[PDB]
């Protein structure tokens, strides 16, 4: 269906321990394909997916130069941020940035993104119109003023509508065997008595891609949202993901519970129960 | 500033089968700031040559990392993940439960 | 491909 390309920058200051660390990663959907770490012995944009390896020296050199330049830029931004928040130079701080594009099945731009955070909180974000900004506080309003004067949003829009989409489509074509393949979950229900009158039912989903999935427990056909323990979707390490949902049920009432699984790789939503 | 303590999950790549090789995973997430210390333990002893993913973060700006190592589970051996973060006074230890 | 169009500061 639809796809996304996303770049994530993290800039971490560390006074007394050198210049701020700059780490960048690139994702197509839930698949990482590039990385950069300024702390590496030889900092370069490096491949993390097999389908990006075919790109030539011009690509990798260009990307490496962008990452070094960006590292410089955000090292400056950390100092600027120190000034905007009246903070000392002795403390450690973090700037985060995520930007990129969503395209639909037809490969046309669904929407663009360019949002940043300072110390884990919203700072400034490019609005969906790709022409205006949302600033989270008065510090970010200064940046907003600066960027409105410099028409930065137009450059960002030019990137998000152009190169971002085109290169995303390129990646989607080169990595079609994986990027355009959904792996459905392998599902099953486990049963563990916790006492003579209560038992845990746990609905497992394993080995699915992409990460987006819905697991819900129903009792007598009714959603048990507020009584269901849901763990965070986790990476298995082989590109696929895992998740489970658990509910505590009265002994003898297990069959009144059904687990419902929704995933892109499934032709239709799945229903399963404990099979003693 | 605001800090967030890590969620920790310890689990295997594939369903555990004694004698069959596998991957032990410790997924730490939802934490802030990014500096974190993670060890994979076998019977209280730190496993060497443990790899980890590149630092990335979620839409709520909180970081996540996957630490992993190849291993062959047995009936006798006990595995755990030990995590230290600025939000933790002492290292938090989570034992590998084969059914979670 | 990352955006190069960056030297824009806060």
């Amino acid at each position: 269906g639809s796809h996304s390309m996303r770049y994530f920058y993290t800039a971490m200051s560390r006074p007394g321990r050198g210049e701020p660390r700059f780490i960048a990663v690139g994702y197509v959907d839930d698949t990482q394909f590039v990385r950069f770490d300024s702390d590496a012995a030889s900092p370069r944009m490096a491949p993390r997916a097999p389908w990006i390896e075919q790109e030539g020296p011009e690509y990798w050199d260009g990307e490496t130069r962008n990452m070094k330049a960006s590292a410089q830029t955000y090292r400056e931004n950390l100092r600027i941020a120190l000034r905007y928040y009246n903070q000392s130079e002795a403390g450690s701080h973090i700037i985060q940035v995520m930007y990129g594009c969503d395209v639909g099945p037809d490969g046309r731009l669904l929407r663009g993104h360019d949002q940043s955070a300072y110390d884990g909180k919203d700072y400034i974000a490019l609005n969906e119109d790709l022409s205006s900004w949302t600033a989270a506080d008065t510090a970010a309003q200064i940046t907003q003023r600066k960027w409105e004067a410099a028409r930065v949003a137009e450059q960002l829009r030019a990137y998000l509508e152009g190169l971002c989409v085109e290169w995303l489509r390129r990646y989607l074509e080169n990595g079609k065997e994986t990027l355009q393949r959904a792996d459905p979950p392998k599902t099953h229900v486990t049963h563990h008595p916790i006492s003579d009158h209560e038992a845990t039912l746990r609905c497992w989903a394993l080995g699915f891609y992409p990460a987006e999935i819905t697991l819900t427990w129903q009792r007598d056909g009714e959603d048990q949202t507020q009584d269901t323990e849901l763990v965070e979707t986790r990476p298995a390490g082989d590109r696929t993901f895992q998740k489970w949902a658990a509910v505590v049920v009265p002994s003898g009432e297990e069959q009144r519970y059904t687990c419902h699984v929704q995933h892109e790789g499934l032709p239709k939503p799945l229903t399963l129960r404990w099979e003693p | 500033m605001i800090q967030r303590t890590p969620k920790i999950q310890v689990y295997s790549r594939h369903p555990a089968e004694n004698g069959k090789s596998n991957f032990l995973n410790c997924y730490v997430s939802g934490f802030h700031p990014s500096d974190i210390e993670v060890d994979l333990l076998k019977n209280g002893e730190r496993i060497e040559k443990v790899e980890h993913s590149d630092l990335s973060f979620s839409k709520d700006w909180s970081f996540y990392l996957l630490y992993y190592t190849e291993f062959t589970p047995t009936e006798k051996d006990e595995y755990a993940c030990r995590v230290n973060h600025v939000t933790l006074s002492q290292p938090k230890i989570v034992k590998w439960d084969r059914d979670m | 491909l990352s955006d190069s169009t960056r030297d824009v500061t806060w």
